[PDB]
């Protein structure tokens, strides 16, 4: 496992670093989105930063199942419970939980 | 764990596929039997029913009265691979001098055999193909002439960099299998394996590559098969400044290893489009010749 | 003996008294897949009896000028009962079919239909007329649902292909004077072990007149052309919410 | 895609706001094949 | 290591790390249909991994004020997935539930949650308040769907009956400086071996605060409960077209 | 047949439910053991965690020194027969001579018992029983006086015809069982089986007996489960004219071969309604009694 | 934390089917990688320089 810039979107040098995390805090219960990304690990988006990714390009074709362990860096008090999904080919972004 | 009756004896998940025929071996053609007269009542061979949708079963046995003839003439020639494996034209790509075309010595030739009817009539005769190939490159001026210059042929898979010009960095090759001959050479060959993600080409595809709305811009999608793009040709002239001669690359295939499913009729109209078996709606014309009356040769 | 059968599966029943035999395509029944054939590794699901069943679809009039028709496979169901969600909910799918064209008349009656499968039935414009305008079918011809669509042009099948070759295909013909009903089972065909049954149609069902409707007036001239079709062995995988394309 | 499921929650005295770091590889059961060239040339010029 | 745990049916898998183990009502495991108990005679469809699995309804906002909510069974799913429309094709359905209450808080909030399993929990009006008036509950509040109802009266349950008793039916506590979760497995409980998905509520799940909600300003005010449930065993018999009611 | 593997393995038809508890025999209540003082880390009876769901399985022997007690208190008398199989009233019929009510000599009472609060409030302790019952029929006089008066009951069934008069053609009887008793005759009684098309009669039916919209017109069908349903009680007094006396019949039960499932909250509102839980809002009472402070008696 | 990566598999994670897998890992081998020949030298012999 190699670290996955889920938050591929700030590009200035000073904040390069803040694509290796994305945030989670309080909300209002609704059920919220806290981040997507499409799981194609050739593809340009987060996988490039990936090892996985980048042996990847060396070759035209894979086959396999992928994981991704997702680890929590807050405080020892706080607590929470996410959802994480995976949308096979043909379902269109979730517009809710 | 089971215990309802209809779990126990359903059928849902047997694999193997029941099959009412099996190939026999036939290396030649069939022989003939002595046959006599033969005046009853109950028997009639002659007689079909073309409604159930198989082909007569009547032999020259039983509708003349025939001699012994034991025929040992070959079906061998008729095999897959004795049809196919034949080099044919499927691909000319021309680096010109003076040109509106390829004029900066490079060029990228997208691997599609469609190009050529010869060829293509062949193939389309069955909807499945899977095989191996052999490729042969025949370079020379647009006179014929074999001049000394220096070539570079690459293959680029999906998803390698295609050369944007005769200088570009991919050309660099390490990693993409490239071929580097004079045309003073004999014709370049290779074998090719059958590269595709599934297990056989398709020379029709009835759907669509994406999900979503198939709206009118996007219709030129309908038909296309990623699995049978397997990339880029590209050539160019080995140097920093410009070839001093003009040359043309005709590619020859030879199949080999050949296996090939679903039969279906065989084109009758003039092909159009690589892409697509569209034709001339105004020059629909009969399969083969005609003739005055039916009565009248 | 062989004019007469019963097709039974799920909760529906066949019944024909001027049949002429039944065709089982390529010479095999349908299967479910086989683990060594299989590369998506979730558990599949496998309905039965609430989606492989049959299910009556449409009716067209067999007139004197009738050029002929075709629908799609898995198309005409997409939207139809329990198979229909199965198939909108799941990324993939695989399944044979038992088709029962049913076509019947009078003894004074005449005429012979031709009833086909052809794999991956790709179709073709007549590219502007001079053939010089590179123009593509729009999706209500390429996908036309449980209504099908008539030919345009079916000596060439609207792809440029002789329908004099039809029969190389599984076919069985309806012939007034002989049967009323054509019945053809396919297995599953395809270059992969599932597929969607939204964006890849497998095969196509074409009912065309090759000889001809006639009789004389008095008798009953309003001669239907009915569709019914079971899927078999329906398998279904990639579960997610439904997509109706 | 990530959603809530319930709530990020914390007592008085802790930040309100934390990050979560991906990880990611493949299964055993992954394999790649037909090599070719990547996609990236680190490269301008003529590397001196 | 009774704290801890992961459910996993079909393409779903749920985890927690304060967990207070798992309750398997009255004593016993969801089962199909035995030969001996059924008397419908046509074979049921056993959808499997596309019907038995997790699937998250709804969330309710617990705040310091909150009275209760309950939610009816298999009503909540009659309208969700694959399931739904099983449920919807069918006249007849049977199946169990593995239920999944979350809530998770903080070491310095506190409260108690009773989440309880009610058998045919009829719902029952104030009668005009004086009891002279014989009124009833309108189709929203005895089947209100994935969105739940708010109890009125919880300390009778709306019905009549003592919430006090409501524990000798199989329940869990959600106490939060203990656990964050309730599972409850639930077999399917009829005087019938199946019934209609649609007029039939089989049970009804309670969640009720008895210790209210608590926090000092400052800490995270907003306190979701999350419902998820899957349906375990089902089965699905007496095929026609889908009816929603 | 099956190949597939997951086809193979699957537990899909398992119709044994797994159950996690059994019976045992409890003839009397459990004996004391003698037990000493435990001065342990490690072993905690008394600490439990309610959340669970489960009872406290802490006994008297872990929590003090206890003595050895052999009881021989029998749990007999608490069986379900024990507590249900005593005759208690279900219903009240009223046969008077100037009226409003069944002034014409006959009446009809549909079978339902929970028109009576001590019966009805036992029943309700469990959704589901299955018993059959003794039915014991008790008549006189408004002052509780015998007259030599003869009467009818008829037990009709849904579906038959019910009487609509005492002179109607249905109290011909021919299939549906009637009693033929004088008041001054001991009290009639019968035994009658489990009738429901359910297996077991239920209480409580969250549901709707029909399909379709359920519009406020139709909302006082909620609740009602036909299979709870068992017909008409018919009574009439045996005579083309009116009866001498005013006459009233009251209806005992008496349940037996008792079988009940899924017990539930017992009802602490008073009943307002046969057919639904009711309660008056405006005078929702605690369960049981109050006192001033949690500090006093 | 630990530094491993995880352990956790498709079968553990959702209901699988059974699968026999033949696609090869050959290609991935070094030799597979690394022996195809690429340009690494240029060397320039003019006249006029
Ligand atoms: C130095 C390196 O030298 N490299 C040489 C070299 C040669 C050949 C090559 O790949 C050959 C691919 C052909 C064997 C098959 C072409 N195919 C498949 C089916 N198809 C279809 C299907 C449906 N519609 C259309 N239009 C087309 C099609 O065109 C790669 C590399
Ligand atoms: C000469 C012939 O003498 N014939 C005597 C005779 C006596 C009794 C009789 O049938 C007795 C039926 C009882 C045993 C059960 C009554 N039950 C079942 C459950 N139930 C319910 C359930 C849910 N809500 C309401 N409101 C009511 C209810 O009321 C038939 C005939
Ligand atoms: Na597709
Ligand atoms: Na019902």
């Amino acid at each position: 496992e190699t670290i996955l810039e889920v938050n591929n979107v700030p590009t200035n040098a000073t904040s390069l670093m803040e694509r290796l995390r994305f945030p989670v805090s309080a909300q209002a219960g609704k059920g919220e989105l806290c981040a997507v990304f499409r799981a194609d690990p050739g593809r340009n988006g987060p996988w490039q930063s990936t090892l996985l990714g980048q042996l990847c390009g060396y070759y035209t074709q894979w086959s396999g199942s992928l994981e991704v362990t997702f680890m929590f860096t807050g405080s020892f008090m706080a607590t929470g419970k996410m959802l994480i999904a995976y949308t096979p080919p043909g379902g269109p972004l979730p517009k809710d939980r | 764990g089971d215990r309802v009756a209809d779990v126990i004896e359903s059928s849902i998940g047997d694999s193997v596929s029941r099959a009412l025929t099996h190939a026999l071996p036939a290396p030649t053609g069939q022989n003939t039997q002595v046959s006599s007269h033969r005046l009853d009542t109950g028997k009639v061979p002659a007689l079909q029913a073309a409604e159930i949708g198989a082909s007569s079963n009547a032999s020259d046995e039983s509708m003349i009265e025939t001699r012994c003839v034991l025929n040992s003439h070959s079906t061998a020639e008729t095999t897959l691979d004795s049809f196919f494996s034949r080099a044919g034209l499927v691909g000319e790509i021309d680096l010109p001098l003076e040109g509106t075309t390829n004029p900066n010595g490079y060029a990228n030739w997208d691997i599609d055999i469609t190009g050529y009817a010869q060829m293509r009539r062949k193939v389309e005769l069955f909807t499945y193909m899977r095989f191996d190939a052999e490729f042969t490159f025949v370079a020379c001026t647009p006179t014929g002439e074999v001049v000394p210059q220096l070539l570079q042929y690459m293959f680029v898979p999906p998803g390698a960099p295609k050369p944007d010009s005769r200088e570009s960095l991919a050309w660099q090759t390490a990693t993409n299998p490239s071929v580097f001959v004079k045309l003073s050479d004999p014709p370049a060959q290779v074998s090719v394996p059958f590269m595709s993600p599934a297990s056989a080409y398709q020379w029709f595809y009835d759907g669509y590559p994406t999900f979503g709305e198939h709206k009118q811009e996007k219709d030129l999608e309908y038909g296309a098969c990623p699995n049978n793009m397997m990339g880029t040709f590209s050539v160019r002239t080995v140097g920093t400044s410009k070839s001093k001669y003009p040359l043309v690359v005709r590619i020859y295939m030879r199949m080999k290893h050949v296996r090939a499913w679903i039969p279906r009729p065989m084109r009758n109209q003039n092909y159009l489009f690589k892409a697509n078996p569209n034709y001339a709606g105004n020059s629909i014309k009969p399969t083969g010749a005609s003739r005055t009356a039916i009565t009248t040769l | 003996s062989d004019r007469v059968a019963q097709l039974t599966i799920g909760n529906s029943t066949i019944t024909t008294q001027e049949a002429a035999n039944i065709i089982v395509g390529y010479g095999e029944w349908p299967s479910y897949c086989s683990d060594s054939d299989a590369t998506a590794v979730d558990k599949p699901t496998r309905p039965d009896v609430s989606v492989n069943r049959f299910y009556t679809l449409d009716t067209k009039l067999w007139e004197k000028s009738s050029k002929g028709w075709y629908w799609k496979f898995p198309d005409v169901l997409t939207e139809t009962g329990v198979f229909g969600q199965n198939a909108q909910f799941h990324y993939l799918y695989r399944s044979g079919f038992c088709i029962h064209v049913q076509c019947n008349a009078s003894k004074f009656h005449q005429g012979a239909l031709l009833v086909a499968v052809l794999p991956e039935y790709v179709i073709g414009t007549v590219a502007g007329g001079t053939g010089t305008e590179d123009t593509h079918p729009p999706y209500k011809q390429t996908q036309p649902g449980a209504d099908g669509f008539e030919l345009q042009h079916p000596y060439v099948l609207d792809a440029g292909i002789p329908i004099s070759q039809l029969t190389v295909c599984p076919h069985q013909w309806i012939n007034l004077r002989t049967n009323n009903c054509a019945t053809i089972i396919v297995p599953y065909i395809n270059a992969l072990p599932f597929d969607s049954a939204l964006n890849h149609c497998n095969f196509g069902l074409l009912v065309v007149p090759i000889s001809p409707l006639d009789y004389d007036q008095g008798a009953t001239p309003v001669i239907p052309i009915t569709i019914t079709l079971a899927p078999m062995c329906s398998e279904f995988a990639g579960l997610r919410q439904a997509v109706t394309q | 895609s990530i959603w809530y499921q319930t709530n990020y929650v914390v007592p008085i005295g802790a930040p309100n706001t934390a990050y979560i770091i991906a990880l990611a590889a493949a299964q055993k059961n992954f394999t790649m094949k037909l090599c070719k060239d990547a996609s990236d040339i680190l490269q301008t010029g003529t590397i001196q």
